[PDB]
């Protein structure tokens, strides 16, 4: 509650993570635009709306007098970046969608939901703006994969196995950090599983499938 | 669409029931995993009434475990209940029973003031505690057990353990006004709540548990116990009828002996087979026919079309409501579980 001392230390990496996160999202959505031509316009929209979030969180680090560690945040996303770049290079769009619109969006939904009730008033006001956009980005991945479910299922299961364990590793890295900002690991896991399980059900997976997929690596 | 929201009775039961269904990911893990697990619809239910009407329902596992309370994970427990209720609403369930400790948690932690759950605002008229039906069934079980053993209920002593609770206070009112029980022993933790219940009843002695036991011909167990106490047969009258309505069971051990009769309180049996797996997991004697009364209430509300929070809050249960749910209970084909001889 202090917004003083270690809170700034911890907030340096957290804010860094969210900027870079919103940066990776901008790029991932641009590359998806190339990868999917018939929705290149729609994807370009979501991509721009992401840069706006990055500005918003730049502001949050500003008026709290914080300088974000962009190095740490780039190491934080290296594996998922690495996995994204390699999948796109191979033309595997189903895998790109799962990384960006399912996994990374639901990571942001969980993070922000948990953040808002413990945020200072200014960051809380802004954070509350972004969280509803992220639900709408999630729904893009949801509806596409839902349209192409039979054709995409096996690769979704594979991409879930290759990438969902990174989420657990990432939440462990950032855990006590996030604690200083007043956010419990236990609540972060739960919110992520709730939002990710929801998208998977919309896409077409059954409950036993979702239960197997959502807990993979945990 | 009705809903049943429940939870398992222990981590060992939760790990066993998960492994017995296909849910191996939940079977391998401990308290910290269950503390972050999301709610899950794990069973689809079709029931036919004795009137012929067919209803449909869903079981929602909340992943609440009683050990969370002993480990003082009070906020964890609160989230389990709110996430489960939000899950029911998101799936469009018209009326859901808050089974077991989820209704107790809801009340004890003032969850009404936390009704915004993520993007959801809880609508309390889509939930019931099922307590009115449970109280009715337990009263019928007292009555029938007495006739079955040749006991005159108007000459006998009944101890209500948990008498100040929602179910316990209802049972006291019906035992008094509809059964004319000989005398009533009120037992509970809050002295002021006891004092007030004695005044509103106009009868009954207040006794601690250790002194109530040896005086009672029937003991109704409806206490909010996370754990379950160990009662030695030697402390009880002969014959003694224990009606254990707790979930988890208030009787932490098998109380067996000469003149001791234990009955699972608040359980009903249906005249038709119900196709479902959850009552096997709950260890009903006939898991295709038998169920907890609070879950039967949600079925009754859907059978009748009474889409409302029929049982809600604490100490609001009236005799006329118990009569109304009880008539619906008989009409649609339910009967109170009886002594097994
Ligand atoms: C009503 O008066 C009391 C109701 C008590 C709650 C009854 C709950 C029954 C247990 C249902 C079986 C759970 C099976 C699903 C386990 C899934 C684990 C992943
Ligand atoms: C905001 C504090 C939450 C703590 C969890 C770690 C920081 C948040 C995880 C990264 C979120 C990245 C979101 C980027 C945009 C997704 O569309
Ligand atoms: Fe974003
Ligand atoms: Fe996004």
């Amino acid at each position: 509650d202090f917004q003083s001392e270690s809170y700034k230390d911890a907030y340096s990496r957290i804010n860094a993570i969210v900027i870079e996160g919103e940066q990776e999202a901008f790029d991932n959505y641009n590359r998806l635009a190339e990868m999917l031509p018939d929705q290149r316009d729609e994807l370009h929209k979501l991509a721009k709306m992401e840069q706006r979030h990055m500005k918003g969180f730049m502001a949050c680090g500003k008026n709290l007098s914080v300088t974000p560690d962009m190095g740490f945040a780039q190491k934080f996303f290296e594996r998922l970046h690495e996995n994204f770049k390699a999948a796109a290079a191979e033309g595997k769009v189903v895998t790109c969608l799962l990384i960006q619109s399912l996994i990374i969006e639901c990571f942001a939904i969980a993070a922000y939901n948990i953040y808002i009730p413990v945020a200072d008033a200014f960051a809380r006001k802004i954070t509350e703006g972004v969280v509803r956009d992220e639900y709408l980005h999630r729904n893009f991945g949801e509806e596409w994969l839902k349209a192409n479910f039979d054709a995409s299922k096996a690769e979704l299961e594979e991409a879930n196995r290759q990438n969902l364990p990174l989420v657990w590793l990432m939440l462990n890295e950032v855990a006590d950090d996030a604690r200083e900002l007043g956010m419990e690991r236990e609540s972060l896991v739960e919110d992520f599983m709730i939002a990710y399980g929801e998208a998977l059900e919309n896409i077409g997976f059954t409950t036993r499938e979702i239960m197997r997929m959502s807990a993979y690596g945990l | 669409m009705f809903g049943l929201i429940g939870h398992l009775t222990s981590l060992e039961q939760a790990r066993d029931v998960s492994r017995r269904m296909g849910y191996d990911e939940y079977a391998d893990q401990g308290l910290e995993f269950w503390s972050s697990a999301p709610p899950q619809i794990v069973d689809e239910i079709t029931v036919t009434s004795a009137t012929g009407k067919v209803i449909h329902g869903r079981y929602i596992e909340s992943c609440f475990l009683p050990e969370m309370l002993a480990a003082r994970r009070f906020k964890t427990a609160t989230r389990k209940v709110l996430n489960a209720m939000s899950h029911a609403q998101k799936h469009g369930i018209d009326i859901s029973a808050l089974g077991g400790f989820t209704s107790i948690i809801f009340e004890n932690f003032d969850l009404a003031s936390l009704r915004q759950v993520r993007d959801t605002t809880l609508e309390f008229e889509r939930f019931t505690t099922g307590n009115t039906h449970t109280a009715y069934v337990i009263c019928r079980q007292v009555e029938a057990a007495a006739k079955t053993l040749g006991i005159d209920i108007t000459q006998a002593t009944v101890a209500v353990v948990g008498a100040t609770g929602d179910i316990g206070s209802a049972v006291c009112r019906w035992l008094d006004l509809k059964l004319g029980v000989g005398d009533l022993i009120l037992t509970a933790r809050n002295q002021e709540r006891l004092d007030n219940l004695q005044a509103e009843l106009g009868r009954g002695k207040i006794l601690p548990l250790e002194a109530a036991l040896p005086e009672a011909d029937f003991i109704v167990w409806v206490a909010s116990m996370p754990q379950g106490v160990v009662i030695d047969p030697a402390t009880l009258k002969q014959p003694c009828v224990l009606i254990d309505g707790g979930y988890p069971k208030n009787l932490g051990s098998k109380v067996q002996g000469e003149g001791i009769y234990v009955l699972n309180g608040g359980v009903v049996e249906h005249c038709f087979d119900i196709d479902w797996q959850i009552m096997s997991a709950a260890e009903m004697a006939r898991p295709e026919r038998q169920m907890f009364a609070c879950f039967a209430e949600a079925m009754l509300l859907e059978f009748e079309g009474w889409h409302t929070n029929f049982s809600w809050g604490r100490n609001q249960i009236t005799i006329e409501k118990m009569e109304a749910i009880g008539e619906a209970s008989v009409r649609h084909g339910f009967q109170p579980l009886a002594l097994a001889i």
